[PDB]
């Protein structure tokens, strides 16, 4: 008949002949992550292959339609995803080579080892080792010497590969109407044709940076604050008016600052919120785990998962005779067929990993009425921020108090209160300029912005004048250790979690809204009220198929990020630290450097 | 287990009762097609069993009981014995 039904009737053969081959490559994967072995490895991709050839062939056989014919929001929303013509528009060889390029730094940067210079035996990888030195290890040569080496063994390789790399996808990303791939980022954030829900793509530097603004002195007082503890922990290694040295920073760059807490801790003398030996001394496995969140998930209105998740999920580690990775991952491999794949130990941050891939896979169960590419998020930035969300409802005093945790006598005074503030805040604000100055950098680079031959100078710069955080030891250009990070290597936006961490108090602010809670944030556990998971499942469920800018006016009733519930959930604790930042120097200073003093 | 198919694309509904069995090459306004031509593809296609999936995508047999009503005599009808009582009687 008319364009628009042979549209659908075409883009339901796609999705209906997708998704069997879908389901096979997500089985490819699982049994590949599930158990390493040759066949699974070269069976993982086989279904893959098979797959990202299906999808360039619709793709190729879907943009004869026309585009600006359709009528149907929900159609062309569908017509823009096969019509995104993707990384194959190229030359055949440079699509090959860029497509070598990242499977190169994806090698170099998980099977990279850092080494004794005087023995080469003792030889260490990322994780473990490097997390567990870095984090919580105390020796400053031995947090410098895994941190230089960890840049020093791969980064060095990683640089040539940024190199071209940067050149030939923001050739790519060009080819696909694009300023650069950070344009390519922010074109999934971009919607059209709503009239009033619709998205810019330089909004998203420009709110960013409007919310950054207003980070930064509250980032500057924590910051202060924990370059106070540090100076308690570390003797004449950080000056009290400079930056931090990004190998006292708990993590390998200055992400993560949580780790922190256990030296940056407000009162010594009081229980901690951190229920993880409450865990394992009220003596819970795996099961009794992943049970209790499943209880939660209960209490806030939301069901159980499908059976086969309960019979077909990695729920234990299984050790040496099947070796799995062990991040935890929520896995939707169509067909329904929903799991998690966690190396599961009895810890809060294990319980509260459990809220939050569970979190996940209650998000695709929301999506599950969807069709195939409407079936993800209404954004990136809205997965993780709706996983976060039973998280940071699921650590207050009152959900770990009733939880049978945390003896339910436990006084709610300001001490323990800012306790519990400051280690989700040492989270919280070490995340934004660490993630404000990685997506600008790569937006720099990806752009031009930043010279190819000033990729590290620059990088520390904005370490030090954005993070305030300073290198201990010199980099040349001969490192690049934004190659040497995780999700910039392997073709991925960072930005998500900027988005995530406002867009998470957001929420919070208004499922405790929904939850009637009166106080401020913190205390707000939204079990047994299933006003707030409804308020939820009120943007749960619509996806790509209205913006999310409208996912977003749905619940808190913006189109746009905003600095403000993150500073109400950290106004009292910010109170605090202005009653802790007057002995200490507030700020940072660029022109420190454990290497030049 | 993909060898139990659904026919999905048909001009109109079925018939009471209406057991289509012809498979012909479908294009959405009739016209002679064989694939992979445009808008040119099969009527038929595979569930997609698998007992890893969730609860709705098994397999479930089902028997429709289908009414006829007493177009010929009684085909299917449907009391235990009692003693030494005033009981009635309807035997064969």
């Amino acid at each position: 008949s008319t364009i628009e039904e042979q549209a659908k009737t075409f883009l339901d053969k796609f999705n209906h002949e997708a998704e069997d081959l879908f389901y096979q490559s997500s089985l490819a994967s699982w049994n590949y992550n599930t158990n390493i072995t040759e066949e699974n490895v070269q069976n993982m991709n086989n279904a893959g292959d098979k797959w990202s050839a299906f999808l360039k062939e619709q793709s190729t056989l879907a943009q004869m339609y026309p585009l600006q014919e359709i009528q149907n929001l929900t159609v062309k929303l569908q017509l823009q995803a096969l019509q995104q013509n993707g990384s194959s528009v190229l030359s055949e060889d440079k699509s090959k080579r860029l497509n070598t390029i990242l499977n190169t730094m994806s090698t170099i940067y998980s099977t990279g080892k850092v080494c004794n210079p005087d023995n080469p035996q003792e030889c260490l990888l990322l994780e473990p080792g490097l997390n567990e030195i870095m984090a919580n290890s105390l020796d400053y040569n031995e947090r410098l010497w895994a941190w230089e080496s960890w840049r020093s063994e791969v980064g060095k390789q990683l640089r040539p590969l940024y190199e071209e790399y940067v050149v030939l996808k923001n050739e790519m990303a060009r080819a696909n109407h694009y300023e650069d791939y950070g344009d390519y980022w922010r074109g999934d954030y971009e919607v059209n044709g709503v009239d009033g829900y619709d998205y810019s793509r330089g909004q998203l530097i420009e709110d960013v940076e409007h919310t950054f603004e207003e980070i930064k002195p509250l980032y500057e007082h924590l910051h202060a604050y924990v370059r106070a503890k540090l100076m308690n922990a570390y003797p004449s290694y950080i000056s009290p008016i400079g930056c931090l040295p990004a190998h006292l920073l708990g993590d390998m760059w200055g992400r993560f600052w949580t780790n922190l807490y256990s030296l940056t801790v407000p009162f010594g003398q009081k229980p901690n919120i951190d229920v993880t030996d409450a865990m394992v001394d009220q003596a819970w496995d795996a099961q009794r785990i992943f049970k209790e969140a499943e209880k939660f998930f209960v209490s806030v209105g939301l069901p159980n998962m499908t059976q086969g998740f309960w019979e077909n999920s990695m729920l234990t580690d299984p050790g040496n005779v099947q070796k799995a990775v062990c991040h935890p991952t929520a896995w939707d491999l169509g067909k329904g067929d929903f799991r998690i794949l966690m190396c599961t130990k009895v810890t809060m941050d294990d319980f509260l990993t459990a809220h939050h891939e569970m979190g996940h896979i209650q998000y695709d169960m929301a999506y599950a009425a969807q069709p195939f590419l409407l079936r993800n998020g209404a954004n990136e930035g809205f997965h993780e921020a709706v996983g976060e969300i039973m998280s940071l409802s699921a650590a207050t005093p009152k959900h770990l108090k009733s939880i049978g945790l945390l003896s339910p006598d436990f006084q709610e005074d300001n001490e323990t209160e800012i306790n519990f503030l400051l280690k989700q805040a040492l989270t919280i604000v070490g995340t934004l300029p660490f993630t404000y100055m990685l997506e600008k950098w790569r937006w720099m680079v990806f752009k031009g912005e930043i010279p190819k031959d000033q990729w590290m100078k620059k990088w520390w710069e904005m370490k030090r004048e954005i993070v305030g955080v300073v290198e201990p030891v010199p980099h040349d250009e001969t490192y690049c250790d934004p190659a040497s990070l995780f999700h910039v290597s392997n073709d991925y936006s960072f930005i998500r979690y900027y988005t995530r961490t406002l867009y998470q108090f957001q929420f919070q602010e208004a499922l405790c809204q929904a939850a009637k809670h009166e106080g401020p944030l913190h205390k707000c556990d939204i079990s047994n009220s299933t006003e707030a998971g409804q308020k939820l499942f009120n943007m749960l469920r619509l996806g790509k198929s209205e913006p999310w800018t409208l996912a977003l006016e749905n619940v808190v009733g913006a189109k746009n990020m905003n600095v403000r519930p993150l500073l109400n959930y950290f106004e009292p604790l910010f109170t605090w630290l202005k009653d802790q930042n007057k002995n200490s120097f507030v700020g940072w200073s660029t022109d420190w450097s454990p290497y030049a003093d | 287990n993909y060898n139990y198919k659904y026919r999905y694309l048909r001009h109109g509904k079925l018939r009471p009762f209406e057991r289509d069995i012809s498979n012909v090459p479908f294009s959405p306004d009739g016209k002679p097609c064989t694939p992979p031509a445009l808008n040119c593809y099969w009527p038929l296609n595979d569930y997609g069993f698998y007992t890893t999936t969730g609860i709705g995508y098994q397999p479930y047999r089902v028997v429709v009981l289908s009414f006829e009503l007493l177009n010929a005599p009684a085909t299917v009808c449907g009391t235990d014995l009692i003693k030494n009582q005033c009981v009635n009687f309807n035997f064969n």
